């Protein structure tokens, strides 16, 4: 039920005034948050795409990256949706009102932010966020102040991933880092893309499953560690799953193994790699030739491609969470366009 | 340029409605009344000052257009 | 109001006043110096507008700047 593969024609195509940027899905229900170039953040719902849920205009200038959690206390959801005007902002939904109840704002950025994440390890809800500042930022959601701040590049980071207490940081200079979350040492770094890097993120467990290549652990110290291969995607065309090596477990970095692997390189795509998104066996990512392909992580070639999903750049892609059990893999997943369009396939 | 021309044409548009607007209520305030005659001779001044104005203010929306 | 508008695509609601002024609420562009007398919209946007004014003044509307550039006039 995991290998469910969207049909060739778009569902409903959604209608935005303006270049969309980010794309995010609830994950109880189907609503889609839509954002524009021009700074207003919509909410979408995918049964009726007539009008917006709501339709709030938070910021003078243009959003760049979204993060959206469903919290687990031992409730209610979050949206965050960092901008260009020099701050990040933090939304909840109000699912009997219908409409955005703004929380608060964190601050401390001297340049534009990028990247957002939001997550929980063990009833604490933190907010990370990376600018071109070159410096990554870390916020406490219920606190609202920071807790470290540390550069781990020349030139700055692009987008981030996160689970448990580290972080990887792609970066304008065409370079990727492991980043300590407590300690802030970096375990190791990345050279082999010729680009700064658009996207990268984590590939994490699974539970049951007939035969994987890129997700199951090798070893003990792999088992235990729990951070074993990652997938980059970077300006020069190409798509790679890399392999981090292990530390000298505050974890120390290996002198002579403190060096990524690059295990196997996607290549085809016409023009830059933007987003990715894993769904158990298949890579879904865009590009900026107005398509979006679907790469499997076994046999290393795109088993479907999308060509002229839209008439313009393809900007973000998003999916349901699927390695952890609160959230089911519903089979959804919409995309954005730089020609003011967003399409979602459903079914 | 435009926006100073637009300015000027919206200010003596709207300063013309207001002018018709007062020439029509001094009309039906004389048609009313027809110190009787004091305020007689006050709204026939006021008639005549109006149309002056009235006539001068054609002029200059017609020059406007030059 | 003399004339109702509504966006077509996006919830945009354009709204002209009696005395000329054009105000595009979810923008304030005198587009006639007379009273408009109605307005029609077609999917690039042009929005036609006719006064009294012995003008008739066409606008479009730029969705990612939120302002109105006027294009030609009859």
């Amino acid at each position: 039920v995991l290998k469910w593969i969207p049909r060739n024609l778009p569902s409903c195509l959604i209608n935005v005034e303006s270049s969309v940027t980010s794309v995010k899905l609830h994950p109880n229900l189907p609503i889609v948050f839509v954002a524009t170039d021009h700074g207003k953040l919509y909410a979408f719902d995918l049964f009726n795409y007539t009008i917006p849920l709501a339709s709030l205009q938070s910021h003078t200038k243009a959003i760049t990256s979204m993060d959206v959690l469903f919290t687990n206390y031992t409730n209610y959801l979050v949206i965050v949706t960092a901008s260009k005007d020099l701050q990040i902002h933090v939304f909840k939904w109000v699912s009997e009102e219908c409409k955005f109840q703004q929380i608060r704002s964190l601050l401390g950025h001297e340049h534009i932010v990028s990247a957002v994440k939001i997550w929980q390890k063990n009833n604490d809800v933190h907010i990370a966020s990376c600018s071109r500042d070159q410096t990554v930022k870390i916020w406490d959601f219920h606190n609202g102040w920071s807790l470290k701040t540390f550069q781990p590049h020349s030139q700055w980071v692009r987008s981030i991933d996160v689970l448990g207490d580290y972080i990887i940081s792609g970066s304008h200079d065409t370079t990727l880092r492991l980043t300590h979350w407590p300690s802030g040492n970096g375990l190791s770094v990345g050279t082999g893309h010729e680009f700064p890097i658009e996207k990268v993120k984590f590939i994490h467990f699974i539970e049951d499953s007939p035969e994987i290549r890129f997700r199951t652990p090798s070893t003990d110290r792999y088992k235990n560690w729990g951070m074993q291969y990652c997938v980059s995607a970077s300006r020069d065309r190409t798509i790679k799953i890399w392999e981090i090596p292990l530390p000298t477990l505050a974890p120390i970095p290996n002198p002579t193994d403190s060096n990524f692997r690059c295990v196997l390189t996607l290549k085809g795509h016409l023009s830059w790699v933007r987003d990715i998104s894993i769904r158990g066996q298949y890579l879904f990512s865009c590009a900026d030739d107005k398509s979006v392909r679907c790469w499997d992580l076994n046999t290393g070639q795109c088993l479907h491609v999308w060509e002229k999903l839209h008439t313009g750049f393809v900007n973000c892609l998003d999916l349901d969470v699927d390695f952890d059990s609160n959230v089911t893999p519903r089979q959804m997943m919409v995309t954005g366009g730089l020609d003011c369009k967003s399409n979602v396939f459903m079914r | 340029k435009y926006q100073d021309l637009q300015e000027n044409q919206r200010f003596v548009n709207v300063g013309l409605e207001k002018l018709n607007e007062s020439v029509l209520k001094v009309n039906e305030l004389n048609k009313t009344l027809s110190n009787v005659q004091a305020n007689l001779d006050r709204s026939i001044s006021l008639v005549k000052s109006l149309t002056f104005e009235k006539e001068r203010w054609l002029n200059t929306t017609k020059q406007f257009s030059k």
